[PDB]
């Protein structure tokens, strides 16, 4: 009926039970801290069996001040999240209780957080051309309505500004309900987002779940599951369009690695844990859209130490259909979007879906960029004089295209104070066709810098 | 005269490239040494 | 009466038997007067790591418990004192009486308890206030390499608060905390003497951890460094804290982890470094009006080898923090003492709290500096307009040079910024600029000192004041002479 | 009251003691080998407590010929070295035995070598520029009293001339002394240096300590510790300035890493002991300036294949104050005092 | 293995077959994970014997 | 060892000897193998203490 | 008994098959091919590599 704590080495705790009362492999247990300064009630999640009626478990709260021999009790069921209509317009944590009103939402109906993925029969591929007023995304890597999109970045490369841009571009006209999740971020952006959505008249529609970097790693592996449960409920019953935002899955991977090391298991490679791919797939296979239901998801991922060969981003890379990558070099060059064309791809880029107009222009552009990257070394060591005339003009128009590919942002008013712009697709197609044909040879390079539409480029041409 | 100037510029462009390559090689060698020593010590103490 | 005994006595780790009722992270007493902390428990033994000196302890010793969690004494008497991380007076100046205790491991305020930052924090370095505005409650990073002069920046920032302290308004008074991890004692003595020279030692508390001590102190220094500021947070004051170097304590943590037999990751670094660095840099916060307000502005310093910004620890810290400032040793060797690279240094949160007069007196100098850099890059191998632009860029670059100490206040800072930005000193040779930029200011301090009063009161520059000072400087440039300089006339 | 030997693998030795008589750390013990022609006495130092009255210790001389179950005694105090005004003009080993004349110095006064650096209050917040008669170094790279000076690039350009120059200059101008310590020494080089110094008539006012290159690990640290003990004894009681010459700072760290590996603790990045920084900090902070006296020092360093980012030189450079370079072209030009002004710099 | 067995069964009756493998790296990693979870010493670059 | 022992007897009698070792790397490899066969903590490149 | 190598550089370059003739071989070689193809083709791989 009641157990005994036998060893506490940190977040992980081992507990012994009398014969016949050992709990299941997933369950919740309660314990209390009786010290005056740090009195709390902590929840434990059972992790694995050890035999002799002994089980190893993790914790959701810091373990400071705990003493051996305390009493623990079994709830009998997995942890639950208050789910239902009307929870939108509020912020929550991993456990589920509201931050503002402690008693809010206690009376709602509760679900579980561990659920099998849907059957294979209901899966159905879908290809729709999602449109955002950006040159780089429209020309190179178009998005899809029911797919999963990822943003690969380094450190201090401007990815958060891109997330704000995406939420501003998409959340305005959406008719469905959105959901945002936070895994191991800093609370400054949390407050910024809260106050920015407060006057956007959209907070009433969206619910927020927050798990930050100050919490122990045990809680950094559950907020994604909570947000997924919310999205699953909104998709299965109400039959509405669902949008999902997720930041820093790499933090989830790091927390998994740390907790695995604490559990005690031979490390795999580069200081990682076995079965990382199994956990990654188990998480990533629940974000799917059936044939009669829809859900879209955008996620952000952080590359450690600028190493693209690391297993942590490599494993997750083959579960997407439209990826974008950022580079330190382009960031140093001064291109704020800082997207590398040669390391980003989309599945729907083909003449059957997009059409015959886009395909040839894109192929020509990528060929020009590849040739320039090939010649850059000899360019650096000696200069541009050694090349032939045709290669010289190819390099010139390659530089023009590279400089033109940057676009003035929308959420940079805090810094630049220059209003942004949005561009229709056909204008981009015509402008890039003209650039490839080379009708802007005599124009200076400085004009092709954060200009948006070609009309603004023509206007800025005479400004010099 | 132009040839002289260009050749001087070429030398002054080559030297720092050599320095950067040397730095990269050194850091790569250190990383390799750490990698194999970690692997062998892990294999040894895994018993 | 609950007494235990040591079973095994390792080098830096001890194991104690018995003592059933012991809390986690509880403080343990040893017969030599040294103290330990227990972090791993078991049905048979308890592990512990020793703080301070450990050569005294050995097998068979008696161990008693203190019945208290890891905590530090805290009070208002710590002002103007020098202390070790544990909390005992390292100097012989006398004893200290505290008022309460504070636990080291306390959770940070949540999202709802926060508040936007709008109050500027001034510093004497005019080369960054116009370039990279800073606001209190907002974190900043100083990263560089050896022998570039960053502790000088820290001590100037500390010294700049003399006028604010002498104002006497509790809302304006700012306290300061300084820590030192793995530093030579001569440097600590020198910085203490320098602070004593400026008369700012009374409102400062310094925690010292020398380079000759064990790993425990190097590990525990930042916690007790920030605990006092955390205690002063909830009384409505404003606190400033400087971390001398975070790399050394990371190395100490790696050493203790390796001594504790834990599998390593990258370059023997365990994966737990991010958690602790995040804890330290997230303890700071800008409280809201409900709690009372305050600030925990922190300025950690990180050193790099051969300008390796793509390393492990630098990238982790860059990801954690808000902004950063970069120091280039190549520029340092050229005599430019305030050597900060404007290329990569930037702040995101800053700019809202900056003074409007400050924001409008400096007209986008960033593009001018970048234009000058690219112009000199082009002209290295090789236009009247380009000549004028490069001359103006050279004058502006040379203007930012500042001598050691001498933290300038806002008034002369904005006056000098106006002088440079407007286009003055075009006819003045560079070699005689520095002294000129001083002497005129002194005359303004003597005659027409009311100009500073307007800046103090309304924090904006008016038409009458600006035209009066224009006339004054027009009537002063003829009164100054140089070996190769003459008045523009 | 006497222990026994349980394990004899390698240089390391495990000792068993009765209850209540286990010695503390860094304590000396003696064990005598009496079997075979190769008979000698060995000294051991307590390195770690294993529990259950087991002590793991490191030997000083080779452990060949030892037998299990032999008897061992403990001195009760740490390693001791004789000091005094009569120790100069004589060669010494790490343990204090006089190679030139056995039995010398037995009636001197002995001090320990594990000592604490001075208190924080005694430090002086000032930088005093040490001046000498050499105009070569004063104008470009001034020296600092109580600091550290880096010197590398010998290559047979006459650095022994510089050493003897410093010795005689401190002997005359300041009335000081000089102590020389060798960590890893080739026997022929040491013998040649001793002969040259004897011919130069400067053995008086100069103490010498050598540690042979072919020696079990353990001496390569204690030689430096003993040299520092003698230097500080000269500084404090005599109240007269001294200059310490320490060469071969490099393989000091290698000996430390070798001992750490022998103990069996896990290594660190680029195969190093996890506590090198603490040891180097202790050694560097051993010297200081107090009561108006000081200990300057000149050290010889060797970079591991020109990689300045290696952990050993990176740790070393955290304490240096000035660098001196020995060039092989200025002396070929005829300039007898060889330096490289462009490659030498000082922080002062 | 099951695809191989099916191919063999269609082999021995005299027919002709063609088998396509999606990827062998993934199954190698799965083998590495399952072996490492079991208490067996690791091999070269974490890949067991 | 036996080569040097042979040489030393003549070298202690006012006679000059020259000794050549064909290789030493294989000696180190043999020592490393014989140390690894029994229990010896390995340092860099599995070399013994 | 044979390998085919595809590099992203060639695919980017504009070669849709995106295979390099330098390091692609076949053990069986002409034995598998029909005879007419054998006489028509010849040693085109060596010419391409050259
Ligand atoms: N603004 C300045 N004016 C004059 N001298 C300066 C200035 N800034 C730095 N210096 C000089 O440069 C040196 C700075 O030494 P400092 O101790 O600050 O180095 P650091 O780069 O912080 O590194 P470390 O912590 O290793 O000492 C000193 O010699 C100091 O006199
Ligand atoms: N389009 C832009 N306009 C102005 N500043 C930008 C732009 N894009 C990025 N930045 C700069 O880059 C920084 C973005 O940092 P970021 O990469 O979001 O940090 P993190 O990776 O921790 O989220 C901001 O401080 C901002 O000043
Ligand atoms: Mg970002
Ligand atoms: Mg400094």
């Amino acid at each position: 009926t009641a157990g005994r704590v036998v060893r506490i080495t940190g977040p992980v705790v081992d507990v012994e039970f009398p014969r016949g009362s050992v709990p299941e492999l997933f369950n919740a247990l309660h314990a209390e801290i009786t010290f005056g300064a740090l009195a709390k009630t902590l929840t434990l999640e059972v992790a694995q069996h050890l035999g002799d009626s002994l089980v190893r478990c993790i914790s959701m709260q810091p373990t400071d001040g705990l003493v051996r021999g305390v009493e623990v009790t079994d709830t009998g069921a997995s942890i639950s999240v208050p789910v239902g209509d009307g929870v939108k317009g509020h912020v929550f944590n991993a456990l589920g209780d509201c931050l503002d009103d402690p008693g809010y939402g206690k009376d709602f109906e509760h679900w579980s957080i561990h659920r099998k993925p849907p059957a294979f029969s209901d899966l159905e591929p879908r290809t729709e051309m999602l449109e955002t007023g950006l040159k780089v995304v429209d020309l190179l890597t178009p998005y899809v309505r029911g797919g999963k999109i990822a943003l690969f970045g380094g450190a201090g490369v401007g990815k958060t500004v891109l997330i704000q841009e995406m939420i501003n571009r998409i959340a305005r006209n959406f008719g469905g309900t959105s959901v945002f999740a936070g895994v191991g971020e800093r609370t400054r952006e949390g407050n910024d987002l809260w106050v920015e959505l407060a006057d956007a008249n959209v907070l009433k529609d969206t619910a927020l779940v927050f798990g930050q970097m100050d919490e122990p790693p045990g809680t950094r592996m559950r907020v994604a599951l909570s947000a997924l449960t919310m999205a699953e409920f909104f998709r299965d019953e109400q039959g509405q369009d669902v949008l999902l935002f997720i930041d820093n899955i790499f933090r989830f991977t790091q927390a998994g690695s740390e907790v695995s090391t604490l559990l005690g298991r031979m490390p795999s490679a580069v200081g990682y844990q076995p079965t990382l791919a199994d956990e990654m797939g188990e998480l990533q296979e629940r974000i799917t859209s059936t044939r009669g239901r829809s859900i879209t998801s955008m996620q952000a991922v952080y590359v450690p130490a600028d190493d693209y060969t690391d297993p942590a981003p490599a494993t997750t890379f083959a579960h997407l259909d439209a990826t974008t990558e950022l580079s330190r070099a382009v960031f140093s060059k001064g291109i704020f979007p800082a997207v590398d064309p040669l390391a980003s791809s989309s599945t729907i880029l083909d003449p059957a879906i997009v059409g015959d107009e886009h395909y040839r222009v894109a192929q020509e552009v990528i060929r020009i960029l590849q040739r320039y990257k090939d010649l850059q070394d000899i360019i650096a060591i000696l200069g541009i004089d050694e090349l032939s005339e045709e290669d010289k003009q190819l390099v010139n128009r390659a530089r023009r295209i590279e400089r033109f590919l940057s676009q003035n942002m929308m959420a940079a008013e805090q810094f630049t104070g220059q209003p942004g712009s949005t561009v229709p697709l056909k204008e981009t197609i015509e402008a890039f066709d003209k650039l490839t044909k080379g009708e802007f040879d005599h124009l200076p390079e400085q004009a092709f810098f954060l200009i948006g539409g070609l009309d603004d480029l023509a206007k800025k041409a005479e400004s010099l | 005269a132009s040839r002289r100037r260009a050749m001087k510029s070429a030398t002054d462009n080559a030297d720092d490239l050599i320095k950067a390559l040397t730095l990269a090689a050194n850091r790569e060698r250190q990383a390799q040494i750490t990698q194999e020593i970690s692997e062998i010590v892990g294999g040894a103490n895994a018993l | 009466e609950e007494i235990g005994t040591v079973i095994d006595a390792g080098d830096g780790i001890a194991h104690v038997e018995g003592l059933p009722s012991v809390m986690t992270q509880e403080l343990l007493e040893f017969p030599g007067g040294v103290l330990g902390v227990a972090l791993n428990l078991d049905e048979h033994s308890v592990g512990a790591v020793i703080l301070g000196e450990f050569e005294k302890i050995e097998e068979g010793q008696q161990v008693k418990r203190t019945g208290e969690v890891l905590s530090v004494p805290v009070g208002d008497a710590f002002l103007g004192r020098v202390v070790n991380p544990l909390g005992q007076p390292i100097d012989g100046q006398g004893d200290i009486a505290a008022e309460t205790r504070r636990a080291l491991e306390l959770q940070a305020p949540s999202v709802v308890q926060r508040q936007s930052v709008s109050e500027p924090l001034q510093t004497g370095i005019k080369a960054i206030d116009a370039m990279t505005p800073i606001g209190r409650g907002q974190r900043q990073l100083i990263i560089g390499d050896r022998k570039t002069g960053k502790t000088a920046v820290c001590v100037d920032t500390i010294l700049n608060q003399r006028e604010a302290w002498l104002t006497g308004d509790p809302k304006q008074q700012v306290r300061c905390v300084y820590v030192a991890i793995g530093q030579k004692g001569t440097t600590i003595a020198s910085v203490k003497r320098a602070l004593e020279e400026g008369g700012a030692m009374e409102y400062t508390t310094i925690v010292a951890a020398p380079a000759s001590d064990a790993a425990g102190f190097k590990w525990l220094a930042p916690y007790t460094g920030s605990a006092i500021g955390q205690h002063w947070m909830y009384n409505g004051k404003h606190v400033l804290i400087v971390f001398d170097d975070l790399s050394k304590q990371a190395d100490a943590y790696r050493a203790i982890s390796l001594l504790l037999r834990r599998p390593p990751g990258r370059e023997a670094f365990p994966g737990d470094v991010f958690y602790l660095h995040s804890r330290l840099l997230e303890r700071c916060a800008k409280l809201s009006d409900e709690l009372g307000g305050g600030s925990m502005t922190g300025l950690p310093i990180i050193e790099t080898k051969a300008n390796d910004i793509s390393a492990f620890i630098p990238t982790n810290v860059i990801s954690i923090t808000d902004g950063q400032c970069f120091l280039e040793s190549d520029l340092f060797n050229q005599g430019v003492r305030p050597a900060i690279n404007v290329g990569v240094s930037v702040s995101r949160v800053g700019g809202a709290a900056q003074i409007k007069a400050m924001k409008e007196v400096a007209g986008s100098l960033r593009l001018d500096l970048s234009q000058y850099r690219e112009l000199e890059a082009f002209a290295a191998f090789a236009d009247a307009a380009s000549k004028a632009q490069l001359d103006r860029g050279a004058r502006l670059v040379e203007l930012l040079k500042q001598p050691q100490y001498s933290p300038l206040a806002v008034e002369e800072q904005v006056v000098a910024i106006f002088l440079g930005t407007q286009g003055h000193l075009d006819s003045v040779p560079v070699e005689d600029v520095q002294r000129f930029e001083s002497e005129l200011l002194e005359h303004v301090k003597a005659s027409h000192s009311d100009i500073f009063d307007g800046i103090r009161e309304t924090k904006k520059l008016s038409e009458e004041a600006e035209e009066k000072l224009v006339s004054v400087i027009n009537e002063f440039k003829k009164g100054f002479q140089a070996s190769d300089g003459s008045s523009v006339v």
